[PDB]
């Protein structure tokens, strides 16, 4: 069983140099991300080594999805978990305007246009979490079965909450490629900051960038 | 993976 | 409208012929020559996808420059379910895991096999579902510079509405099959990006012949 | 730019 009501609870029980502030907010969220996964149904029933693999595989996409949806209220900006606004001009003046525009156009604004609610967001994050392709999983089909139940519950919720939008379920799933693409780009930036060393990187975010 | 192991064990 | 029959016809019309496999030295050079050959048939394929040609010419250029890598990977991945292992190139050559790893592309080759080929063989993805997935990839409204992104988004929504109807009608006992198809697209996006990185490196070294069309796709 | 792709699409 994978009820969307408990997936929504995981979201809300967790909802609170510009590059420097962004990285500090990322480290803050890695701590609350772990508490979010434990609240996802059946995640803690997975083997501990599998929970480590899934969180190391998805943390970047998971956090990008959160601050993007959180920023539906902001215009030409992104609301960080620390309460700080990063406007579009501040990000461009910092040399990250390109990836910043991608988040704004492919995620935030796409989330705002369709009015993606917090239940749908939580299910997409759960789908990202239960990634059966993550290398090293002891039981991939166990994680795949969890993913299928999440999007089964999501499609049921979409036919229930928005019965006049027959294509809304697929529209949600088809934001995941762009999320995967933006996640890989954000990772490249983070490694580049760690290689050059001119950007402070806290402990947990540093641990996610190691082997 | 010191930090991630500790936070998952609770 | 967006009939799946027309999309399926576009797949078979550009499908490689048994002739070519029966008729058939450097692995990477061969793979790159197969990619150049397939880019030409990719243009003919796109013209047979409903409404694609009705888009502005600049949008057709942008959709094909943004999607060609994923579109070609999807083709040779689904094509390779007909054999027990490896990748069948459109030139007829058969790339096995030994040759791929020795040539320096073993990890990306494995990702194709595990995340795309084996999943396609497991769920027995048919060519109609593959064509619809490629058309969804083709109608990417996030492509930068599109003069009319809303129409591209409308066309993508028409494709997967037809895809869901086809899946529920042909495979009524598998209610999640439609979502399972769509959820291979993140892996395709990731494997596409990783494949380009190898291609740009081989181009940089300059010891790999890269024919005209593939060379044009690689230069912005 | 995009010499070949524009030609093939023009047909
Ligand atoms: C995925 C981890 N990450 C995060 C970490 C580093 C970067 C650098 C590329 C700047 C980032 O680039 C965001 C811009 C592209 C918009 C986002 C964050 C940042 C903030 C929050 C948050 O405030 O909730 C969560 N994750
Ligand atoms: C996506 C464009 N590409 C293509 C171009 C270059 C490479 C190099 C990394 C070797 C490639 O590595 C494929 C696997 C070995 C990972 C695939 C091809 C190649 C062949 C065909 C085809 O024969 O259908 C289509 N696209």
């Amino acid at each position: 069983d994978m009820p969307v009501e408990r997936i929504l609870e995981a979201e809300l029980a967790v909802e609170p140099d510009p590059v420097t502030n962004i990285c500090q907010a990322a480290d803050k969220q890695l701590f609350t991300l772990v508490e979010w996964a434990k609240r996802i149904p059946h995640f803690s029933e997975l083997p501990l080594d599998d929970q480590v693999i899934l969180l190391r595989a998805g943390w970047n996409e998971l956090l990008i999805a959160s601050f993007s949806h959180r920023s539906i209220a902001v215009k030409d900006g992104i609301l960080l978990a620390t309460g700080l606004h990063v406007h579009r001009n501040s990000a461009h003046s910092a040399g990250v305007g390109a990836i910043f525009d991608r988040v704004l156009t492919e995620l935030v604004s796409k989330m705002r246009d369709m009015q993606m609610d917090k239940t749908e967001l939580g299910c997409l994050r759960a789908i990202v979490l239960f990634n059966p392709d993550s290398k090293g999983l002891s039981n991939p089909a166990e994680v795949e079965a969890l993913r299928e139940k999440v999007y089964a519950s999501l499609e049921a919720y979409c036919k229930h909450k928005y019965p006049e939008q027959p294509g809304r379920f697929a529209k949600l799933l088809l934001r995941l490629p762009a999320l995967r693409s933006i996640g890989l780009k954000c990772l490249e930036h983070l490694f580049f900051f760690k290689l050059i060393g001119d950007t402070p990187i806290d402990t947990f975010l540093m641990e996610m960038l190691e082997a | 993976h010191k930090i991630l192991h500790r936070l998952l064990q609770d």
